[PDB]
């Protein structure tokens, strides 16, 4: 996989040359942020079962046919691999928030992922706004300003909620 | 009868890799390490990932992960009790062709893709002929699986990722979910949404 | 590409558990790390014509015998001596890369992974490459953090080499 | 008796080898023979140079001074006997090589360590050797007038335990109990603490897996519990004891030595994997039923 | 046991290979972060018998029938309660634990592997521990690291019970 | 495995017990003693491959039987395992001295490894002169004065002492 | 799925044989049983209503704070309450479904697995379905076999459960 | 895999409701043939060797070609193979005749076998002949009078007979 220094690291190799002034400031700045990733990352860690229930029960809500008899949600073992589906695209945004590049999500959960749902008859637009629900859940997790020093987390919330919105479009 | 001869096919696992560890070095869990029992509990839950690629607790084997605790099996051994457990049966065995059977056999036993159609082909019989676990005990004898994985190491998908890539090929619980469309057809799957 | 952040994802992720508070030290660390590692390779980079030089030349002096004697791997005529260079400027570009990254992941895969088939195919030999390392060593003029990390990096491609 | 296994164990030359007795008037060759299995039994077949020979107790079992039992405790308290056998090992050690010196005979279980290490630490090693000495257990086997000997045959107050353990603490003939595997550490520890047996590996030259020794943890246990389970269907299970591993390498080889509990369908493949890994198979003793 | 140095032990000894800068990061992370787990942990240790009962009386009040009901699994006992009482002060003290080791590594080995299992054949709500937890996040009375890591901790039995 | 907190937390959840404070003054010992602990790490690390070396060439020089036709370390192979063991036994002794504990050293290197040697005939005592060799190398490595903070080590180099004492006295 | 006739083809099947007098037998007794099971099964189908909506009262009275406090676990409101009484009807209409088929494999692949999950995402308690299962336990009014069949399989639900 | 039971039990778990009572009486009707059910898969056990082998002549009796060299029955390995699937799709068939539903006939046995005998090169509709000898030859077995209870077996020779044509359908 690769971090958010790995990346510059890997087009500067492909191109052959050190790393400019103005690429080093930009890690520099990247560092300057690191406190509020790493918090932002501990507080969707620490709130992950919430965000999976809520957005679950909330999908559920707004499509009962996954959930009525017959449905891809329906009986215990499909409704507990959804859910657990849910928990493991949460983990793997957490895991690309983490590293600060996409490498890890993309590699590891998201591509083949659409393959994986069309061969099993599971609703990938529906896995996408449960995808969509965590989201906001998650961004209203690192957006409050409560028991945490105050500032502006306003690049490291888009960073994360294009790692989101990614991993909707990939399950789709 | 002996099984019928298939072609190899180039792939990373048949060359040299002049590997360095990494991130994406499969991680080794084995027990010759002397596992604590929270180690032990990495090292099982690596075990339900690649054979099950997840393990409900209706699909846990706790008699299993004693004896493997206690030292009673190998890991190996254990592999081999997840393979004849009744979830890798219903999940990869009942729901799946023969040959889509083959493959979810040699991808997360030898951990790696199979060569060919071929090569699925030759080994569909073995279930029918030898037995189930006459097909689990062939391939986790084989000189590939003991080679690479031996008796105390958790088996896994062999070199992936190569070293420079962003990303390498798909992880066999991504490219082999348990079923397809078979089955997916059977159970009524895709349903129409709204 | 071995780094911090990635092995810690790794280590979570053969688990099939979230980032704990482990991971979060192990990103904290490499957050005390970073900023001088970036300083070591701006000063690695500025200085990156002459230690270069300066290597190629400490070769040629402690390897008279590389400037002399004739064949494909010697620097007797200019095409050996712009293939050291260039060989050397490929050592010291990817140790500015592991001082960026904050591990040796960029020596792994770029430059430590199969360099003994290199040596040993195209009879480069690596006490050459040692010596050039060493030089970088004697004469970054780096200090504090920066020249730590930095020399765990030279000295790592020199354990890979010896 | 043993009459098939003797000459695979070490027990062949002391089948036909009887009792050294100091009979009444004796003439000097019964002296140095006495003298002689006094040294090579009681030292454990060590090499004695001369100048460590107890001129002065060879000289009064010659004389009639002392009697054989006498001079087996002369032997045992000499400062030749605390070097090889007392300073350098753990009092564990100790008793168990004081049991196969003047006893000819493993110890049986913790009991004895209890008494002997409490005896050893309230009284000093001289009345610890004296109770080896002194014990109904010598009287009855030597007496006064034999050298010790190694009790391999079943007896009238035996345990099968010390059996299985006297192949712990006897490496064969050409072996001299200060130049085992195991050196300086005590062999029956585990086994005396845990009330437990060992498979019976024999001496060297006549069992190729003779250095099979288990490591400190992660050992396969000696019986298979779970049964047949694990391993699909299958009839009887075997615990194999392997040594000299080596044909993959580190890290595929970790431990050179290694048991594995197999089932009787896979003791053919378990067999070639073992010519394949380079091992010799020290034991195989059923597992389950 | 989960924690900074074993997991970059770990990761070293299944790459076979030395420990590397990256490693020495997370030393480094260990280190920034084991003052304020240290003091953590003795805040915790001082307030937390006070702490136990207090969180054992908001499950009380939470759950009301957990006094009133009779069997074996409630509190409407004083064995019961004795038992709630030393249930909360386990879920304290391993946190405790969690905080000087500097991970979930004490969580994992002594309280989280098996605790469903508990849960379920003693029929206990994993609910009441949950609020436990709860309100030992809300009066642990922390600051910054300590708090940051400490409710890590709690939070991390919380999603493991939930 | 263990490390230096982890085995006192042990201890006390065995006690059922919070750590008293006299145990947390002690960790807070530790981990003042940190830095020169990461110290020594990247020193033995650093030279690795000269420890190695270097003590391989004294020791066939101090015992040529090793390397005669015959010997155990005669023939490349044997040779390369032998200064293969080397450098896994000095890693393994790094990882003790990075962790603060000797559990790792003991549970997945010297765990069998006397037995290993008697069984593959490899002359245990010699191994054990050769770790002997690296110690001393090892340790003049860590107490090198120049180019570090000046301060005193002397307690790290006393468990970096024992960490070896441990190895070689389990190979012999 | 767990029925004798599926695990008589399927354990024949695993070992590549063909059916033989043992198969036979278990078919034997298959047909011995297999008329209980349908009346079994008729007769709880027939007071279904009843059966469920008993049940659900049951959880309410042994469990009046379900009905009171505020949760989306909880049937305080007329959603929980509906979603009670499904989940009833769900364990009484799988219980159905083992008695036709013979065995408990309709509960272990509709139900069964994964319940514990279910159970700890959206904080059920299983005592819940524990007491529901006991009235239809107590009030299903079947005898002979269909009563020993079909209480083998509420208990086969409760054991699970607890 | 289903039995006659478990697949009303799947339609009626994916629709969500009870068995109608029609439904139940037409499993009580299915186990009221029961006993003749057991015969017939105890007819064709007892006497598969016989079908196999008598069929197999036939076929080679009436399509030469085949045992010709170069012929796909040519050689003793292929000619095994053929022997072999012949048993293996008898005791497939005896197996949905058993269970009551043909799914593990389809399941386990035809599902890819076409595909593969395309790769192969085996003439599947020669294997569809082989397997109509099969049933001729089952078929006459199963309602032999001699030795049995008289009775109607109309039911099963006709349920026996689809999953003899299912099976020469999915390789014609
Ligand atoms: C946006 C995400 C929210 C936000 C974040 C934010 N955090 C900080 C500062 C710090 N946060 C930490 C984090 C931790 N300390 C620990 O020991 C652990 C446990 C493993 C964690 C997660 C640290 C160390 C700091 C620095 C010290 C401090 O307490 O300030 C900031 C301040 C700026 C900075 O980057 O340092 C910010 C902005 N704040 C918000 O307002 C958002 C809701
Ligand atoms: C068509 C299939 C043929 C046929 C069958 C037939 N059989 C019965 C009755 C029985 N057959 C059995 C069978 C067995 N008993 C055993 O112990 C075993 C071996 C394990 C077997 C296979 C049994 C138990 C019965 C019931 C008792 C009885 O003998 O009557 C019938 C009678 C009706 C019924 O359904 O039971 C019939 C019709 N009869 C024919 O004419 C066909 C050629
Ligand atoms: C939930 C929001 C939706 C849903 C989910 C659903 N998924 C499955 C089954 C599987 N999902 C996976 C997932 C992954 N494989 C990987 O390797 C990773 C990345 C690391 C992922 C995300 C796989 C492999 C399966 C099949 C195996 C298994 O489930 O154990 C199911 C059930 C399908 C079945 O019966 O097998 C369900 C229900 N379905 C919905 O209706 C939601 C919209
Ligand atoms: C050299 C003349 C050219 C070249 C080569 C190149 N190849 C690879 C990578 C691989 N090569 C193989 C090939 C085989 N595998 C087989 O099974 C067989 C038969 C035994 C063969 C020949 C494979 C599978 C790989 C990938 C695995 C691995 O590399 O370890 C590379 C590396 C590509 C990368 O991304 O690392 C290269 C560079 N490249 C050139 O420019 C030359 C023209
Ligand atoms: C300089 C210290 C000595 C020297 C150099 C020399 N090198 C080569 C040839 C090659 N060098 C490399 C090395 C690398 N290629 C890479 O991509 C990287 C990693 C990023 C490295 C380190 C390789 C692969 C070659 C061979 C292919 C090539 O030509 O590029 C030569 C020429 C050898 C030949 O046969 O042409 C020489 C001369 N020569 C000296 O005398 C110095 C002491
Ligand atoms: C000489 C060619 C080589 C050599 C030899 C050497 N041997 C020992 C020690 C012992 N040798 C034996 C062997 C026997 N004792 C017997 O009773 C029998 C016949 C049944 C045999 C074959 C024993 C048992 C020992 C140990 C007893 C003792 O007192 O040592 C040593 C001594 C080792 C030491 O003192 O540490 C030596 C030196 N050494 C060489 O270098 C030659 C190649
Ligand atoms: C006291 C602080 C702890 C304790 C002690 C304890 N030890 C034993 C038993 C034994 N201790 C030894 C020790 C030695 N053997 C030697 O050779 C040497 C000196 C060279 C030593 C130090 C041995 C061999 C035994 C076994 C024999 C015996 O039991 O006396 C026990 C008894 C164990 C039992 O169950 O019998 C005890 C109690 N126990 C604690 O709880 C303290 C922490
Ligand atoms: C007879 C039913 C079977 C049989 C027996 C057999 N046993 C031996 C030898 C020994 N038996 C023992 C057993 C014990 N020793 C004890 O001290 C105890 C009680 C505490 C027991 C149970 C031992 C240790 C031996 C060897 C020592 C000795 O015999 O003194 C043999 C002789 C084997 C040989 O001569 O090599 C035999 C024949 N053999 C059969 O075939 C019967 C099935
Ligand atoms: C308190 C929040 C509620 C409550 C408590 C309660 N607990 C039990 C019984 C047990 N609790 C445990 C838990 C643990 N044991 C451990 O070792 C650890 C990990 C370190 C934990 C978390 C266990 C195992 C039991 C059962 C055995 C035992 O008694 O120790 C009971 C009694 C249950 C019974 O007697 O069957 C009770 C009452 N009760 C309430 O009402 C509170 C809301
Ligand atoms: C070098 C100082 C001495 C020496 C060494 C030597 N070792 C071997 C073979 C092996 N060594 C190991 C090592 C380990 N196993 C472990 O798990 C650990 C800890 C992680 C270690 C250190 C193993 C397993 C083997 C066997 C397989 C292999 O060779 O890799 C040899 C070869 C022995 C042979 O003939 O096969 C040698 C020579 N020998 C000396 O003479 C030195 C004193
Ligand atoms: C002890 C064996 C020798 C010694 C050690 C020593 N070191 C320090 C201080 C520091 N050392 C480091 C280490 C690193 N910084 C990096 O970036 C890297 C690479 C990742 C390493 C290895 C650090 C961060 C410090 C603290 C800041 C500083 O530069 O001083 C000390 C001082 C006290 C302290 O513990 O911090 C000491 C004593 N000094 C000797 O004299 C010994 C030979
Ligand atoms: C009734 C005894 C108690 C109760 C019930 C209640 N249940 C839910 C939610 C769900 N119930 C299930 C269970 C199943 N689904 C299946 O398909 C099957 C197997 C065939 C079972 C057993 C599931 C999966 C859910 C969640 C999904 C859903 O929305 O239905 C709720 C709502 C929980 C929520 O957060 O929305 C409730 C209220 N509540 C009580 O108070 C009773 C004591
Ligand atoms: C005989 C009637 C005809 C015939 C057959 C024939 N088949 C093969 C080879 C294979 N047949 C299979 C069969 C199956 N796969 C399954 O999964 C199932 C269900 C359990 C079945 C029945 C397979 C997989 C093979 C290939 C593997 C193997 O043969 O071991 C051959 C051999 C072809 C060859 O050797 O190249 C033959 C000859 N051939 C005829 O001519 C008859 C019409």
């Amino acid at each position: 996989m690769f971090d958010v220094f790995t990346r510059v690291v890997s087009q500067a190799d492909a191109r052959g040359e050190y790393l400019s002034g103005s690429q080093l400031d930009a890690l520099s700045a990247t560092v300057a942020e690191g406190n509020k990733r790493i918090d932002s990352v501990n507080r969707i860690t620490g709130n992950a079962s919430a965000i999976v229930s809520n957005a679950a029960r909330a999908l559920f809500a707004e499509q009962p046919q996954l959930i009525q008899p017959g449905g891809n949600a329906y009986t215990s073992r499909r409704m507990a691999a959804c859910l657990r589906d849910m928990e493991i695209i949460l983990r793997y945004v957490t895991y690309a928030t983490f590293t600060g590049d996409a490498s890890v999500l993309e590699d590891r959960c998201l591509n083949g992922l659409r393959e994986t749902y069309v061969a099993l008859g599971v609703p990938g637009a529906s896995v996408a706004a449960g995808v969509q629900k965590m989201k906001e859940a998650a961004l209203d997790i690192v957006n409050d300003p409560n028991g945490i020093t105050r500032g502006d987390c306003s690049a490291i919330v888009a960073e994360i909620a294009g790692y989101f919105d990614r991993a909707a479009a990939a399950v789709a | 009868l002996p099984l019928l001869n298939y072609a190899p096919k180039s792939q990373n696992v048949r060359v040299e890799g002049y590997e360095i560890g990494s991130e994406e070095k499969p991680v080794v869990f084995t027990t010759e390490n002397i596992l604590s029992s929270s180690d032990m509990d990495n090292l099982i839950e690596a075990a339900y990932r690649q054979i099950f690629f997840h393990a409900f607790k209706w699909d846990r084997e706790k008699v299993l992960e004693s004896q493997l605790r206690n030292g009673q099996i190998t890991v190996r051994d254990f592999v081999r009790g997840l393979l004849l457990s009744n979830t890798f049966r219903n999940s990869f065995y009942e729901k799946n062709s023969n040959y889509r059977f083959v493959e979810h056999c040699v991808q997360k036993i030898l951990g790696r893709d199979v060569y060919s159609e071929r090569e699925k082909i030759a080994w569909s019989i073995v279930v029918a002929t030898k037995g189930y676990q006459g097909l689990i005990d062939d391939l986790l004898n084989s000189d590939e699986y003991l080679n690479n994985f031996g008796y105390d190491t958790v088996p896994y998908q062999r070199r992936r990722n190569l070293p420079g890539r962003e990303a390498g090929e798909l992880p066999f619980n991504i490219k082999s979910p348990r079923y397809d469309a078979y089955h997916r057809r059977q159970l009524g799957f895709p349903q129409i949404v709204w | 590409m071995k780094t911090p952040l990635t092995e810690a994802v790794s280590t979570a992720d053969s688990q099939g558990r979230f980032l704990s508070s482990t991971e979060l030290q192990i990103a904290f660390g490499r957050l005390r790390q970073a900023n001088a590692g970036l300083q070591a390779a701006k000063a690695l980079t500025d200085n990156a014509q002459s230690l270069v030089n300066g290597a190629a030349q400490a070769v040629y002096n402690k390897f008279p015998y590389t400037t002399q004697t004739q064949g494909n791997n010697f620097a007797a005529d200019q095409r050996g001596k712009d293939k050291c260079a260039r060989d050397i400027g490929y050592y010291l570009r990817i140790v500015t890369y592991c001082l960026v990254a904050g591990g040796t992941g960029p020596l792994d895969e770029y430059l430590i992974a199969g360099i003994d088939e290199i040596n040993r195919t195209f009879d480069l030999s690596p006490s050459w490459y040692v010596e050039a390392l060493k030089y970088i060593k004697a004469n970054h003029g780096l200090s504090g953090d920066a020249r730590d990390e930095a020399n765990s990096y030279l000295d790592y491609a020199i354990n890979a080499l010896s | 008796a043993i009459t098939t296994a003797a000459s695979r164990l070490g027990v062949a030359p002391y089948n036909e080898s009887r009792p050294v007795e100091l009979r009444p008037d004796f003439s000097l060759d019964d002296a140095k023979m006495v003298i002689r299995a006094v040294y090579r039994q009681v030292l454990g077949n060590d090499y004695i140079m001369d100048s460590e020979r107890l001129k002065g107790a060879e000289s009064l079992l010659t004389n009639g001074s002392i009697s054989v039992r006498e001079f087996v405790r002369t032997v045992a308290k000499s400062e030749l006997y605390k070097k090889k056998f007392l300073y350098n090992n753990f009092q564990t050690r100790v008793i168990e090589l004081n049991y196969k010196h003047l006893l000819g005979r493993a110890p049986f279980s913790e009991d004895e360590v209890i008494f002997h290490l409490d005896l050893y630490e309230n009284q000093g090693f001289d009345a610890d050797i004296d109770s080896y000495i002194d014990s109904v257990e010598y009287q009855e086997n030597f007496g006064e007038n034999i050298v010790p000997y190694y009790r391999f045959n079943n007896q009238v107050g035996d345990r099968t335990v010390g059996f299985t353990r006297m192949f712990r603490l006897y490496r064969g003939y050409a072996n001299s109990d200060r130049s085992q595997l195991e050196r300086s550490s005590s062999r029956l520890a585990t086994e005396l603490g845990q009330n437990t047996v060992s498979a019976i590996v024999g001496p060297s030259g006549s069992n190729a897996g003779w250095a099979y020794r288990p490591s400190r943890a992660g050992n396969t246990p000696a019986k298979a519990l779970g049964g047949t389970v694990p391993f699909g269907q299958a009839s009887k299970l075997f615990r194999v004891e392997i040594t000299a591993i080596s044909a993959p390498g580190y890290p595929k080889v970790r431990r050179s030595n290694k048991a594995v509990i197999v089932p009787f369908e896979q003791l053919n493949q378990t067999l070639q994997q073992i010519n394949r890994l380079g091992g010799k198979v020290a034991s195989i003793t059923p597992a389950s039923l």
